[PDB]
C-alpha cells in the first residue's frame, strides 16, 4: 500500500559473491560507501536516481565498508566512493571507478560498455 | 620568476574520493542518509579532518593566495576536461596535466575472481590518473617549483612510483623541497610491516613530512597508544589535571620518533584533526592548539577536505615565511594560521566548494586567538 | 525456601560509609653487632 | 613555598614523606545570618540548595 523510499538494496559479500556467480542479464552495478564518509551522501542520491531511469534494464547493489572492510579491500578498493561496473557478458572484465563521478558518465559507462 | 613562489602537486586529480578508509564502530541507517550528518559532527577519528587527492591541495592552496601548478594525467575524454576545467577556473596551472588520448578518466578495468571460496578483483588496466610517465614530466615546472608535494596513494601503482622518483631527483636538482602528505589509503592499512616497508624509499626522501595521529600510531606501535589512552589510576589522581578526564592529547617525544627521523627531515608535523599540531624539528618540538566547531552550522558542515586545508595552509606559510624552520616562536604563529584554514573548510558541503580565501582565514585567526598569540 | 523452588554446570573507586560516596581519581589527586633495621624482634 | 607550585583547594587526606594527596573540595562563603540546608557530612547531590 506504500511504496518504499530506497530502491538500492544493500548486499552482505556472500549475498554479492553468489549475485556475481549465479547468472545475469543486466548490468550489475556495485556501490561501496560508509555512512561516516560525507560524499558518500552525495553518491547515494545519484545512485537512487540512477535505479529510477534503470527500473529493470539495470541492477543497482550497495555495500557497506563497515560491515564487509576485508572484501571491500580484496575488490581492490583504495577509497570512497567507489563503484563497479560488472558486464553480463562473463568474459568482459568489470570496470571500477573513483570520486563522484557526474550520472551521465555513469549512463555512457551502462549503455555503451555494459 | 613571480611571487609567491611556486608549489606542484603530484598525483592523482579526484573529485572528493576520501582515501583513509578504516572501520567505525557506530554506523547510521543504511539507507536514511539524512541520519549520516551525526556522524560528520562525531566523527570517527581517523576521518576528524581527512584528506584528500593532490588536487584538492592545489586548489586550496591557491584560494589561500598562492600559486600551484598540478602534475598528473587524464584521459582524453568529457570527465577529464571537467577536471582540467576545474582546475583552472581555480586558477591552478595546468601545463604539466597530460592528456591519454586512449584511456577513459577514473575508470580501472579489473578482472573479478573467485580464489579460496571469495570474491577479489585484480588489475588488469590502470586508470590514466595512475600512468604518468617520466618522459611525460613537464620539467619547467619541477623547475620552477619551490616545494614538491604528493601523496601515498602514487606508491599503489607500479607505474607512478617509479615515474614520482624521477620527479623527486628533478626537484631536488632544482633545490625544490619535498613534501610527503601521506594519507593511507584502504589497502596500506592492512599491515604495519608490510606498510612500513612500501613507503620507506619515499619517507626518506621527503623534507616535510605531514601525517594524522592515527597514521602515526598505526606506524609506530598502535596497540601501546591505546593501552595509554585507557590508562586510568586506581586510587588517585598523579597529578589535579588528570581528575578532570578531559580528552587525550598526548604529545609524542623525539625518542619515540625516532624511528621515523632521517637527516633530510626539516619539520614533521601530526595533526589530531584541527584540534592539535604537533611539530618536529632537528632542533625543537612543541604542539599548537587549535580548535573545532562543526555544530556551529550542523547542517552544512563536513570535514571532508579539511585535512588539504591544513597542509595547503602550511605550504603557504612554508613559502613565504623560510624562518619557520628555525625559529619556534615564528613557526607557532604561523602554524596558527593553518589551523583557521582547517575549521573553516568543515563549515561547508564538498572540499573543493569549502575551501577558504587568505583574508577569511586571516580574519577567523585573529577572532580565535587572542592578540598576542597572532 | 530453595527446596521450594518449582546455567547447567554440564553444559576503579574506594567506598566511604558513615550513605556511601565513592572516592578515585576523579576527586583525589597527588601534590608532589649488626646494622640496625626494621623488623620483627620476636 | 616561594619555589613551589600553588595548592589546590580541599582536604589532605594522605600524608607521605615527600607528597601529599588532596581530596578536591570547593569552599562556599556565607555571610551572619545565612542558613545552611543539611547536617554535618549529610550527602549533598548536584544542584540541590
Amino acid at each position: 500500500f506504500v511504496r518504499e523510499d530506497y530502491l538500492v538494496r544493500k548486499l552482505s559479500a556472500q549475498e554479492l559473491q553468489d549475485l556475481v556467480k549465479g547468472e545475469r542479464k543486466v548490468p550489475l552495478i556495485v556501490d561501496f560507501y560508509a555512512t561516516w564518509c560525507g560524499p558518500c551522501i552525495l553518491m547515494a542520491q545519484e545512485l537512487e536516481m540512477l535505479a529510477v531511469e534503470y527500473e529493470s534494464n539495470a541492477m543497482i547493489v550497495k555495500v557497506d565498508t563497515d560491515d564487509e572492510y576485508e572484501f571491500a579491500r580484496d575488490m581492490q578498493v583504495r577509497g570512497l566512493p567507489t563503484l563497479f561496473f560488472i558486464s553480463p557478458d562473463p568474459s568482459k572484465d568489470a570496470i571500477r571507478t573513483e570520486g563522484l563521478i557526474p550520472l551521465q558518465m555513469m549512463r555512457d559507462i551502462i549503455d555503451n560498455d555494459m | 620568476y613571480d611571487d609567491p613562489p611556486l608549489v606542484c602537486c603530484f598525483g592523482a586529480v579526484q573529485k572528493e574520493f576520501v582515501p583513509v578508509v578504516r572501520v567505525h564502530d557506530n554506523p547510521m541507517h543504511p539507507d536514511i542518509y539524512s541520519q549520516w550528518k551525526m556522524l560528520q559532527w562525531d566523527p570517527p577519528e581517523f576521518g576528524r579532518a581527512p584528506g584528500g587527492p593532490p588536487s584538492n591541495v592545489a586548489i586550496s592552496h591557491v584560494r589561500l593566495g598562492g600559486r600551484a601548478a598540478f602534475m598528473g594525467k587524464v584521459g582524453g575524454d568529457d570527465y577529464g576536461e571537467e577536471l582540467v576545467l576545474m582546475m583552472n577556473k581555480e586558477r591552478v596551472q595546468t601545463r604539466g596535466v597530460k592528456f591519454d588520448e586512449g584511456a577513459s578518466t577514473a575508470c580501472t578495468r579489473v578482472k573479478i575472481k573467485f580464489e579460496d571460496g571469495k570474491m577479489k578483483a585484480e588489475t588488469v588496466k590502470e586508470p590514466p590518473e595512475d600512468s604518468l610517465l617520466a618522459s611525460e614530466l613537464n620539467l619547467a615546472v619541477l623547475k620552477e617549483a619551490r616545494i614538491f608535494h604528493f601523496n601515498s596513494e602514487v606508491l599503489t601503482s607500479p607505474t607512478m612510483e617509479s615515474t614520482l622518483f624521477k620527479a623527486i631527483q628533478w626537484s631536488k636538482k632544482f633545490g625544490g623541497l619535498i613534501f610527503f602528505d601521506l594519507n593511507l589509503p584502504l589497502p596500506l592499512w592492512r599491515s604495519r610491516n608490510e606498510t612500513r616497508k612500501l613507503i620507506k624509499k619515499s619517507w626518506d626522501e621527503a623534507n616535510i613530512i605531514e601525517v594524522s595521529q592515527q597514521e602515526l600510531e598505526f606506524l609506530l606501535d598502535e596497540e601501546y597508544y591505546e593501552r595509554r589512552r585507557n590508562y586510568t589510576p586506581q586510587y588517585f589522581a598523579e597529578d589535579f589535571e588528570q581528575t578532570k578526564n578531559r580528552r587525550d592529547y598526548y604529545h609524542y617525544t623525539p625518542e619515540e620518533i625516532k624511528p621515523l627521523w632521517h637527516d633530510d627531515l626539516k619539520l614533521l608535523v601530526v595533526t589530531d584533526g584541527t584540534l592539535r599540531l604537533h611539530y618536529y624539528t632537528p632542533k625543537f618540538d612543541g604542539v599548537v592548539v587549535g580548535t573545532e566547531d562543526v555544530l556551529i552550522t550542523p547542517f552544512t558542515c563536513d570535514r571532508t577536505g579539511s585535512g588539504d586545508a591544513v597542509v595547503a595552509g602550511i605550504m603557504r606559510k612554508l613559502t613565504t615565511c623560510p624562518e619557520m624552520f628555525e625559529d619556534q616562536d615564528v613557526l607557532e604563529r604561523q602554524l596558527r594560521f593553518a589551523v583557521a584554514a582547517g575549521i573553516i573548510s568543515q563549515w561547508t558541503i564538498g572540499a573543493v566548494r569549502g575551501f577558504p580565501t587568505e583574508s577569511a582565514t586571516q580574519n577567523l585567526k585573529e577572532q580565535v586567538y587572542v592578540p598576542s598569540m597572532w | 525456601r530453595k527446596r521450594n523452588n518449582p546455567m547447567n554446570p554440564f553444559y576503579h573507586g574506594t567506598i566511604r560509609m558513615f550513605s556511601l560516596l565513592i572516592l578515585s581519581s576523579s576527586n583525589c589527586f597527588r601534590i608532589g653487632t649488626i646494622k640496625n633495621s626494621s623488623g620483627p624482634l620476636g | 613555598a616561594k619555589k613551589e607550585p600553588y595548592l589546590k583547594s580541599g582536604q589532605v587526606l594522605i600524608v607521605q614523606r615527600d607528597s601529599v594527596v588532596i581530596r578536591s573540595a570547593k569552599p562556599y562563603l556565607a555571610t551572619p545570618g545565612a542558613k545552611v540546608h543539611g547536617h554535618y557530612r549529610e550527602i549533598l547531590y548536584e544542584g540541590d540548595t
